[PDB]
């Protein structure tokens, strides 16, 4: 029996309770997107990687919630490769930031997809 | 009383602000179709043998209820299926209360008839926009929760009654900080001498903010706001305000629709999410015969208010009844729904932009019963656990965890382009590799499926 | 899951303080008495299949529901009674809304089961002083109204849905000032296009002032306070009680137990009577094996609230479900009803001192079922009346007056000590000698019960 | 900006929860009638000369007015009556503030137009039912 | 009716204490100036074709308006310009509903006229002295925000409809990050099915708190308070209060000025800056002929209340419309207006310290349009952009950086003592040199007007 640690276990929602994505995995989610005709997008975030409550504490507010978008989402395109090719970049960049892959849905405005692409040393 | 010659009209047009209504007719020997099918509308609308003065001062062909079709049941004979058109003045906005008044109100209990059932409903768009509806809807809701890509997770906290408020809130905490994104009060769970409301409230935001500030991820419990009165039930929620707290929890069959609806409206300007459960509906909705179909009562809860409504288990059913299931999650959920007799959508039911509800599975789930349950109902839909999360060898925790990760592999898998449908198995069984929690919670499950086990290197 | 060896205990001696409930069990086929029974008691308490850590930080014998006993049902085969003994502790004080969540919430759609109907509840005087009851009660209500020694008679405004404020409170005057008390709003009357709430209570406020004014009786018309929300059903009374009117009236099932609760704690701080339709029961008590039967539905109105209650009619019954009638009848007016299973009484109920509830008799009554009403009922009934007033061939007042005349010479005869079951038919004979409006509504039946007419001297 | 690529529909059926406007539309000189009549359509709907990126985070063709016909007015020339649709998304419940800002908010001040007057609106049975309208009416009135 | 001799009255010397109204009066052939301006004063005020008795029981001569001078138009023949003076008792207190009421309710309408515009309006200190006008004020406004020496820069999130609430505030926060002070509702953008207000609220201040935080400078985003009716309106305006942002946003004349002084109020109380839109203005004020000028609705909103108010765009218009523009810019933000007819101004204008409101500028500036802007409006006003932002090729962030330090080299520039009127594409070339997120902005232009491009070292 063994018990979960309370502690050095932050997580980052989907897909964050498997071993960290290896290149050729991270690559076929972004395919994932591609197929469905999602534009991608990614974020990164140098300070609050998780939430938190300053601002205000009603219900459903959260600070933490937006990070900064990285360039623009990436309409047209159509191969998985270039959005790889960002993350590298963006690593690059920001070494101690976090960074995500998001996706877009049209008929409906809404976001549909959110992983974690790369977490910073000690995370 | 001859109705069929005056409330019997297979000539009407039906108009596109009329409520539909598709009613299981079982008439009593001797009686017509033509003639029950008349019995019904003139029942449940103007409702009369013959003619008094009054009907006069008014045009009774005005705001009579018609039944403009009748079908002859394939299966059993002495069923047939009714079809009547209500007036759109004959309601009064934003109630379903009247709703359900008028159409439901006195029919089932003429003696023409042996049995009724009321299978579906057509809400016609110009009394849809009469409601709020969901307070939030699927879209808003993983907005404020920041959840996107996968099914939610729930736990229920057991036993069903009997624990005590810091009791509670310990397994609360347990369940949450393992993985999963809500736990849930049991229906039955308000307010009683074991655990007064209050207090439950309190440590279950404790437990609640503990586990998210350890995990790093939004958490919520769904708060009981069922009770005896509308001023408790609002004293209940306004408590759920001032402590901050996402999502709170109301029995809409039970506590009624006037009072969920008041509920609802509280929620949308307070900012609060509101889970509904069904208890009670097995009373109404089970016999094939005689009630009303839960589609129906899915439809209501829809426009009274709420953001999740339990919807069953598909586990263990045939297609059959598997499709009738994915009916109703489709008006849930859905804008559009067009008709379809095979998944018993008599309608197509047009929701103009009203939200969507989070359907919430629920039922003997466990975690090899994953893939199924990814691929039947989708990424838009909260899957709950019982004796999944409580019954894991090693406790809430290790248990919320294998959940978690059971959910993920299975998402992974698909997205990778893997069949859920006949890989399903596999998925587990490879995830159990990198997970012990995983594992030890499919120990009974591998020695019948794989007839062993184990792990390799 | 064998429950069976944990929540069937034949040997268990219930408690002061328990509530019973005694179940219609329909087991699916190889599924034994005492494990559908104990299946249903473990269902509706705690419910679990087996157990998990959290059961060991409590009592689990403290707070589940238990089968104590099983009967065979004399009549068909694969039938039984199955009889549930819960702890008061799983209740919610003051919340017939809790009651019914952890009694019929989930059982009814248990597997092993292809049917359960819930027969009786045996609410014990521990539970029953938390509740407030009656806003007034039978004896309170006759001393108001200053009526004593005879039924209360009241109609219904036809067409159901279509009438104008103004049209409806003039035939609310001519129905009152004729020699009825009350006058009834359609259940489905709240508030619609062609008829607004407010403009209804205050033309028949108007109407039923001048009818009480003209005669020098109090009159009263039930005024539905049924709406979408709490709040517009509080504001609806609010102005009933601005305009000085008697009686209210609310749908409680469609309305809900949460918002009738909170509207008959509202009569009571606010002296209006409070008179309640059942509509939608039938889709819950009509089928023997399916549902909730009436008398459990009418228990609980008696504890949430309300003065009057319909309960049916008893023209044209077996005594059989006459027998059955009379035994709710008297669970509703009676403050001790002692154990009878011919009446369908399956525990003996201990009312304490609240409130009786009067009880509503309607459904094509007509004058010559006075004589059978008056004797079966009693003085403690209200008898409504639909066609009888409205479909008399002279109008409105003149039908009103041909029943109060019936009802009077019914009281007189009977006083005199007359037998109404036998000499029913003649006592409507001589009374329509001194009454026009009496003989004009008792032509059709003069022709063939008495095969003529008419007068002499 | 060619709004008329765009914003002049004229295969457009209109749906029973539109909200219709007929605009009387007096264009500049040189200004062609379906062009006029789509930069009324977009200016009281989603209002761009061009393209930004948000547009791709939902569907431009679910919000937007539509002119779906353009008819000369008998009598004057340079006088056009176009018709204009609206989704019934586009408008606030019961404010007939908000339907006022949407329709008639920003175009009467468009350049290509010379005048421009809103002749009449079809306000859907959908969008009706938002609405309380009078306190009594006519009938209630008379009865009181 | 001959007015002349009684509402014409050219020996009439003004009062400190009239309001005086300029009119642009075109007459029906036949009918003379001194008759049509007579004709306008007369409807304006006592409105009287001949004599009734309840004229001698007040003094005629005390309440009505009178017509003081005639002026031709020097342009067209057939319009003048007519003088007007009113009595400062015919007003309410305070109230600009009235004074609107009063002077333009039915003169528009009066059949001796083909067309009829005002032009401007003259308010007396009196009658200004019982109005709160802007909540803040520009001085005020700088000192809660800690701005000064510099125009404050906005922009528009596009579509104007559309946009859902979590993706309405990505683009608020990606835009005030890059060095923008303020980001706008869209006027039509209140309570939609797309998006709901509170989900607006909720999302835009999480947004602008970020960007605050991340910037180091105070943020602010029009919060549209615009609703259907004055409690929404309030109900709206408390939230945006409860959340502590600095500002909300209100569309005056569709919302109306009764709503709008309710507002104003709202927020001098509550510390809230307010921000005005002007939509449906040029449904009154584009004719030259027929109408109202925006200089009268201008008066009207600084005294109504208003902290900032769109005052359309300098870009494209000839000196001619630029010098009617910065007339009434001046009678919006200065406390004192001499009058100067070639700017519009046809009254000398006493504001008696009122606080003025900023104006805003917006409708097809980009940064190349910066050097022109900062020179015409100066510091005071705000300069709001809409593709300059979002239509940047690398996106909102590095669109609203281009902005700010376009306008920060045109502050430089005009601080050094800098021509912005010819060398103002010089200005932004430079700036170009050491802003990569400038010269973006830039190409299209550099081909153009520099034929090039480049940089060199």
């Amino acid at each position: 029996m063994q018990v979960w640690p309370p502690i050095n276990k932050k997580k980052y929602e989907t897909l964050s309770y498997l071993p960290d994505l290896s290149q050729e995995q991270l690559l076929s989610e972004v395919e994932y997107l591609l197929k469905n005709g999602w534009v991608p997008c990614l974020e990164f975030e140098t300070e609050h990687g998780f939430v938190y409550r300053e601002n205000n504490k009603s219900p459903g507010y959260y600070d933490g919630r937006y990070w900064t978008m990285w360039k623009l989402p990436m309409f047209g395109c159509t191969d998985a490769t270039q959005v790889l090719a960002e993350v590298e970049e963006a690593k690059k960049a920001y070494p101690q930031a976090w960074i995500r892959i998001i996706g877009f849905d049209n008929v409906r405005q809404v976001q549909c997809i959110s992983f974690i692409a790369y977490k910073p040393e000690g995370y | 009383k001859d109705y069929k010659l005056t409330y019997y009209t297979p000539e009407y047009q039906t108009k596109d602000t009329d409520i539909l209504a598709a009613f299981r007719v079982t008439p009593q020997p001797g009686v017509p179709p033509e003639e029950a099918g008349a019995a019904v509308a003139a029942e449940s609308s103007t409702g009369t043998w013959t003619t008094v003065w009054t009907d006069g001062l008014t045009s009774l062909d005005r705001y009579k209820g018609r039944c403009y079709r009748i079908e002859r049941v394939v299966g059993e004979k002495d069923q047939y299926i009714a079809y009547v058109a209500y007036p759109l003045d004959l309601f009064e906005e934003g109630s379903v209360t009247n709703m359900f008044t008028s159409i439901v109100g006195n029919v089932f209990g003429f003696k023409a008839l042996r049995a009724l059932r009321l299978e579906d409903l057509r809400i016609p768009p110009a009394y849809v926009k009469t409601f709020q509806g969901p307070p939030h809807g699927i879209q808003v809701e993983r907005d404020k929760l920041n959840k996107y890509g996968r099914p939610l997770l729930g736990c229920t906290i057991k036993p069903k009654l009997g624990l005590s408020a810091k009791n509670y809130g310990r397994a609360v905490y347990e369940c949450l900080r393992g993985g999963l994104d809500f736990t849930k009060d049991d229906e039955n769970v308000n307010s009683q001498p074991f655990m007064r409301w209050r207090d439950r409230f309190l440590f279950c935001a404790e437990a609640l903010y503990k586990a998210q500030a350890e995990t790093g991820e939004i958490k919520g419990h769904y708060l009981n706001a069922t009770a005896g009165t509308c001023e408790e039930m609002i004293k209940r929620a306004v408590f759920a305000r001032e402590l901050g707290v996402p999502i709170v929890m109301h029995d809409y069959l039970t506590g009624g629709f006037t009072a969920n609806t008041s509920l609802a409206h509280y929620c949308r300007d307070n900012g609060l999410l509101l889970h509904i459960h069904r208890a009670m509906h097995a009373v109404i909705d089970r016999q094939k015969n005689h009630g009303i179909h839960f589609r129906v009562l899915a439809k209501a809860l829809r426009m009274s208010g709420g953001d999740h409504i339990h919807s069953g288990t598909v586990v263990g059913k045939l297609e059959g009844e598997r499709d009738i299931t994915l009916g109703f999650v489709d008006l849930l959920r859905d804008d559009f729904v067009e008709q379809d007799r095979s998944r018993g959508i008599y309608f197509t039911q047009d929701w103009v932009s009203l939200p969507g509800v989070l359907p919430v599975a629920s039922g003997g789930i466990h975690v090899w019963h994953m893939p199924a349950l990814t691929e039947i109902f989708g990424d838009d839909s909260v899957l709950q656990f019982g004796g999944g999360t409580l019954g894991h060898p090693w406790g809430n925790a290790p248990g919320a965890v294998a959940n978690r990760v059971a959910l993920e592999a299975c998402v992974k898998a698909r997205n990778e382009g893997r069949d859920l449908a006949q890989e399903g198995n596999e998925i587990i069984r490879e995830a159990c590799k990198w997970s012990p929690e995983l594992a030890a919670a499919c120990e009974v499950w591998k020695e019948i499926v794989f007839n062993f086990a184990a792990v390799d290197v």
